[PDB]
């Protein structure tokens, strides 16, 4: 249901986009006012489509698992493109079924594999609304040599933005330029599963983490999160990966 | 709001 047009995109229209994406995700409940996602849903209920439209009015449809906001694959015209991983093979039973051509991407949805495939670490891939527009275009035509980079842009501008207010704001503020994401942004992406897990545990442990989560802040300092008074809990994280989303 | 992310981490 959720759509975003890059043409005329503002910091505001991008925020409306990311609040709608968040809103389209079922939750178990909230913890500390942070929505806690469902661990599991039936296949028929597990996937949603996000539509993104570049300056040229070319549209890609992106399939995400609503239990974890992982991107499973995308569709551009008659062609579907799914990550080479079991989660996406499963999604491909439910989504993009009338795609005439079905491609399996030569990588899993995992930043290490995507970075290897792009020959590029995230810290050197620009982000911003114009970056998102080139990603869409790159993916609409499936440059197999530029696609992995453009999947990292796409991932961070949807999935990651959805998960962290800091990521959202930082991307959406680049309306007519691009930026290189800080180690802070990267840290938050890397640490989502563990932070989420720790906040869950804290909920039956008086707000204490059982295990420190080490983040990098915007001054590049290593900082240790051990409780629910951390700024990352009260003023950043916007979605909790359920601890039971995997065995 | 900045790029300094003050209070959004620890």
């Amino acid at each position: 249901m959720v759509s975003f047009r890059l043409s005329g995109a503002t910091s505001s229209s991008y925020g409306v986009f990311i609040s709608n994406l968040r809103k389209a995700l079922p939750n178990e409940r909230k913890l500390y006012d942070i929505p806690l996602l469902r661990s599991s849903l039936p296949g028929s209920q597990r996937y949603a489509l996000i539509h993104l439209t570049n300056y040229a009015d070319e549209t890609i449809s992106v399939a995400i698992d609503v239990t974890n906001v992982y991107i499973m694959g995308y569709r551009a015209g008659d062609t579907s493109y799914f990550f080479n991983e079991a989660s996406a093979t499963e999604a491909a039973k439910y989504v993009f079924k009338d795609a005439m051509r079905k491609v399996t991407l030569p990588y899993s949805g995992n930043y290490e594999r995507l970075q290897t495939a792009a020959g590029k670490i995230r810290e050197n891939i620009p982000l911003g609304l114009p970056a998102l527009d080139s990603a869409i275009t790159t993916l609409f035509y499936y440059n197999a040599n530029s696609a992995a980079s453009a999947l990292m842009v796409l991932i961070q501008s949807t999935s990651e933005a959805a998960r962290y207010k800091f990521i959202e704001q930082q991307i959406g503020k680049r309306v007519d330029k691009t930026f290189l994401p800080s180690l802070a942004i990267i840290s938050l992406e890397n640490s989502w599963s563990a932070l989420s897990k720790q906040i869950q545990i804290a909920s039956t442990n008086n707000g204490q983490f059982e295990s420190p989560v080490v983040l990098i802040n915007a001054q590049n300092q290593r900082v240790t999160i051990t409780n629910v008074d951390a700024g990352v809990v009260t003023s950043n994280i916007a979605l909790l990966l359920n601890r039971n989303n995997m065995a | 709001d900045d790029d300094m992310g003050f209070g959004l981490f620890d």
